[PDB]
DNA sequence: TCGCCCCCCTTCGGTGCTTTGCACCGAAGGGGGGC
């Protein structure tokens, strides 16, 4: 084959990244894989000439419990050329959203099969560590196109079609949607005669070379206010305060007359009868926040924003957004692991699960806002993972003023 | 001899061409020993002459050895490497003993002039000219090239590491069950084999290394314990550092003080209990390293605490992978934490601290879990794994922290030990109003550029105060409100404010501030049996905050 | 009058906020130690 020339955008240099410590049994992972690699010709020794270098760790999932390697190329492909500008990108289908059960397969070493351009390789190193700094740390760089590059499906593009064509061919209501390292495959079938079929894919594959999710249940969860008959000076401030914040999202709601049953300065506790012109406001604004809102559309040249709030006994509350306050998705995420003891896995988890959501919804994921300290999310976060996939983020501090979403 | 290993190619940066410095003066010492290796170099082939084709020159000098007799010889390549293009570094760390296993048989080799055995790219040489002086004008310079690793040149600590490692990894594969620890030339060499059969594998390493151009002079062969290697001494059953030896003065500079830190913080690793916050404040908003600067009182006792501890004998035991890790940790006071590791009672791995203030506003809770992230980490560089915890922090301490806070947090798996001062929170905000308790709504105004402000409340029970404030901003004053609401109120208070700031910092219970103002609203919610506190939005006429408002304009 | 790596402590400057200072963060200064 002939390589596909490739670009890093103008005036950006490659990436420049620390490796961070591994457990043993990562580094020992990592080593057998990349001799194996290395003997197959797929990745190649060099040496610290090369300046370039990204972020290497391993990731073993809940039911295929060998490793597999990670490399963070976040940064590489932020720098990497756009393959729409060259126009080899994949489109995303509005059918994976509607479908009964969605299966995830890992289909990244189809990648291995494809050189990659010569003078791009050298900005695909990584360096694997060692357990008390031992021996300086082991470098290579690729030789085909890498898991994890985003050059690597649209490079791929026009092959991954040609495997598919007589599945997609046999079967034209199963849809298929490519996302980096993973194929996205959704269907109506029965819970379980769905998954043969996806079998079935994975022997077409096989011939070359995650779980079910269930989008109907991604139920969106609006903002909602209490219901009591007995409130209180502090009930009445509670909800002016969270209609007050909910009034730069939502239109025509108020609250100079719910507002008003509290003229005077009065004892928190205090119990205020309801004025009848304050059940006229309050019933009334309950409706507005039982619909979603009009006019918030999806604009794929922009990013997708989440934001994620811990709100307690495991729950997580989060919210998609594009322009500030005109949410696509406002939900829920709820933990299961059972001991329900540990905040940075149940983050780490419903990441995964937002992220997911948006992969199926809009084809890409959002940067997430992480309600935590960076040192906390660094020192926990890769136990975690368990997608071939991982998305940009940053860690925000605000306290709740309102408990807008609960 | 020079290695037959091949070169590794460097580049210069783009755009850039080589260096053009002329020479200093230096030492007829200097002179004499720089040409015996000058004229040695080019008899063994480090190094040719050269002449004014090359239009290229840097400046060159020499240093002393630790080995007293021998002389190190430097040439500044500051230029050229400011030029060169950027290695990405292999030495991820630094080794440490407490990561190293009993082994039955032990030795340490060092390869003798290492960089001047590892040869130089053909194409990159001419960048490398140079000049040798000789006094100070009977001559000016000859010229030569580096065909070597040249001593103080960017690139060259890296590709000596990628020629080790190359020329090493035969003999590691061929010998997976001998632990050869590599840091620069330096080789630490470990087995469980015989004295008899181990010896045999050393010669049979030293050869390969041999024919490859790296000699191992019988000088640096140790083979006895105890072994000296980086900076300690390898018993077979336990280790140590080599001295510590503190500055005494009786006049101290900014420097001395720095230096003094220095020492403690490298003791610390293996010495529990170091502190060194009161000897760092001293270094706080000075402005010369030859300021003197007066030890406090605080400072002179943290020294001698530290002296005290320095005179008892100390060592590290090695590591024992069939038992776990376990890491305590103990409070100190004023943000300083100490730690020791160790498998089994009373025989440490190794020790430490942990002392930084991050953010301006913070708890101890806080800082604890930091101190467990930092020995986490090093946990994973040493061993490769994490330890098991004992912390002075009990099971309903940390479940009232990450139940009532917003952020995220964790610790792994930890015992509660029972070592005083505990870690605590001192003092929770209700999560409901008090009944029978005072509500103050209070409210802080100031003028962005008059720089002037106030802040006041107004009270259920009627009560009101306004306080004039100087030289303030908008965030003060609305701290300097809640500051007077509780300093006027009862043991149980009702506080409703409108800033997100205010209510933003005190809702995650802080116990220190490098803010006084801060700090002062912290020990008045300490001494409060109750508080309940409350936010509402400006401006928008809501009965009691209006009021005030109203009355702080 | 030198190079490369790790650590700590202090200082400084850039970024972003429904800001007008404030809090965060990384880099660069000093020190320790290694070869
Ligand atoms: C680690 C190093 C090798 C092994 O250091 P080394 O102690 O084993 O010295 P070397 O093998 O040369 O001589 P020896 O083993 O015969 O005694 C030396 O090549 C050079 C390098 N190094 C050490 N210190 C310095 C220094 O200050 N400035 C510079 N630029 N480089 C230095
Ligand atoms: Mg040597």
């Amino acid at each position: 084959i002939e390589t596909v020339p490739v670009k890093l955008k103008p005036g950006m240099d490659g990436p420049k990244v620390k490796q961070w410590p591994l457990t043993e049994e990562k580094i020992k992972a990592l080593v057998e894989i990349c001799t194996e690699m290395e003997k197959e010709g797929k990745i190649s020794k060099i040496g610290p000439e090369n300046p370039y270098n990204t972020p290497v760790f391993a990731i073993k999932k809940k039911d295929s419990t060998k490793w597999r390697k990670l490399v963070d190329f976040r940064e590489l492909n932020k720098r990497t050329q756009d393959f729409w500008e060259v126009q080899l990108g994949i489109p995303h289908p509005a059918g994976l959203k509607q479908k009964k059960s969605v299966t995830v397969l890992d289909v990244g070493d189809a990648y291995f099969s494809v050189p990659l351009d010569k003078d791009f390789r050298k900005y695909t190193a990584f360096t694997i560590p060692s357990i008390n700094n031992e021996t300086p740390g082991i470098r290579y760089q690729y030789n085909v196109l890498p898991q994890g590059w985003k050059g690597s499906p649209a490079i791929f593009q026009s092959s991954m079609t040609k495997i598919l064509e007589p599945f997609r061919k046999q079967n034209p209501d199963i849809v298929i949607y490519q996302y980096m390292d993973d194929l996205y495959v959704g269907s109506d079938l029965e819970i379980g005669q769905h998954r043969t079929k996806i079998e079935e894919l994975r022997q077409h594959l096989l011939r070359w070379g995650g779980y079910e999710l269930h989008p109907d249940k991604w139920t969106v969860q609006p903002i909602v206010l209490p219901e009591k008959d007995s409130w209180t000076v502090n009930d009445i401030q509670k909800l002016v305060g969270k209609l007050n914040w909910a009034s730069q999202i939502y239109a025509g709601i108020k609250v100079r007359q719910l507002s008003k049953l509290l003229r005077g300065t009065k004892a928190l506790t205090e119990v205020v009868p309801l004025t009848e012109e304050a059940e006229l406001e309050l019933a009334e604004n309950r409706e507005i926040l039982k619909e979603p809102v009009h006019g918030v559309y999806y604009d794929p040249s922009k990013d997708l924003i989440a934001e994620i709030q811990k709100q307690g006994q495991g729950q997580w509350t989060y919210q998609i957004y594009q322009e500030p306050f005109k949410n696509l998705k406002t939900g829920k995420y709820a933990r299961m692991k059972g001991a329900h003891t540990n905040d940075v896995k149940q983050l780490t988890e419903a990441v995964q699960k937002i992220a997911t959501e948006s992969i199926v919804i809009w084809g890409k994921t959002p940067k997430f806002k992480l309600p935590i300290q960076k040192e906390t999310w660094e020192a926990w976060w890769t136990e975690y993972w368990q997608a071939t996939w991982i998305p940009e983020w940053e860690f925000v501090n605000t306290p709740p003023l309102v408990k807008l979403w609960y | 001899p020079i290695s037959p290993i091949e070169t590794v190619p460097v580049k210069l940066k783009p755009g850039m061409d080589g260096p053009k410095v002329k020479q200093w003066p230096l030492t007829e010492e200097k002179i004499k020993a720089l040409v015996e290796i000058c004229t040695e170099m080019e008899k063994e082939g480090k190094i040719s002459k050269i002449g004014p084709e090359n239009p290229y020159n840097t400046p060159v000098f020499a240093i002393k050895k630790k080995d007293s007799t021998k002389w190190r010889k430097l040439v500044d390549f500051r230029e050229l490497n400011k030029r060169t293009q950027d290695f990405w570094e292999v030495q991820l760390g630094i080794p440490h003993p407490a990561g190293l296993k009993q082994k039955k048989s032990v030795t340490v080799l060092d390869v003798s002039a290492a960089f001047y055995s590892v040869p130089l790219d053909k194409d990159f040489r001419k960048y490398t000219a140079f000049t040798i002086p000789s006094i100070n004008n009977e001559t000016p310079g000859i010229r030569y090239q580096y065909n070597v690793l040249p001593m103080g040149w960017k690139g060259s600590p890296a590709l000596l590491q990628s020629s080790m490692t190359k020329i090493l990894e035969p003999f590691r594969k061929q010998n997976p069950d001998i632990v050869i620890y590599q840091y620069m030339d330096d080789l630490y060499v470990g087995s469980d084999l015989e004295i008899g059969q181990h010896r045999t594998k050393i010669e049979e390493l030293r050869q390969h290394l041999l024919r490859w151009g790296f000699t191992t002079p019988d000088k640096k062969h140790q083979k006895e314990p105890p072994f000296l290697w980086m900076g300690y001494e390898l018993h077979p059953d336990k280790w140590t550092v080599q001295p510590i030896v503190l500055p005494e003065k009786d006049s101290w500079t900014v420097n001395d003080i720095q230096k003094l830190v220095g020492k403690l913080n490298w003791a610390s690793q293996i010495y529990a209990g170091i502190k060194v916050r009161q000897l760092s404040k001293l270094l706080r908003g000075t402005k010369a390293l030859t300021e003197v600067v007066p030890l406090t009182e605080e400072a002179e006792l943290e020294l001698a605490e530290n002296r005290e501890i320095l005179k008892e004998p100390v060592h590290g035991v090695y590591y024992d992978p069939s038992k776990d890790l376990i890491a305590e940790i103990q409070k100190q006071g004023q943000g300083q934490w100490t730690y020791q590791i160790y498998q089994e009672p009373f025989k440490n791995l190794k020790t430490g601290k942990y002392a930084r203030m991050k953010g301006a506003h913070t708890n101890d809770v806080k800082q604890l879990t930091e101190a467990v992230q930092k020995i986490a980490t090093e946990s994973i560089v040493i061993w490769g794994k994490t330890p098991k915890f004992k912390l002075p922090i009990q099971k309903e301490t940390w479940e009232a922290w990450w139940t009532e806070y917003w952020q995220a947090t964790w610790i792994p798996e930890w015992e509660f030990v029972n070592t005083p001062p505990l870690v605590k929170l001192w003092y929770q905000l209700e999560k409901e109003p008090i009944i029978g308790a005072e509500t103050f709504y209070v409210d802080g105004a100031a003028n962005r550029e008059t720089k002037l402000g106030k802040a006041g409340y107004v009270t259920d029970r009627g009560r009101q105060k306004v306080v004039p404030l100087t030289d303030t901003t908008n965030q003060k004053t609305e701290l300097q409100a809640i500051h007077l609401a509780l300093q006027d109120s009862g043991l149980e208070v009702n506080i409703v404010t409108d800033s997100q700031y205010a209510l933003g910092i005190i809702q995650a219970q802080p116990d220190k501030s490098e803010s006084e103002l801060v700090s002062q609203i912290i020990e008045q919610l300490i001494k409060k049996e109750k508080v309940y506190l409350a936010w509402v939005p400006a401006h928008k006429g809501i009965g009691g905050n209006e009021q005030v408002d109203k009355l702080v304009s």
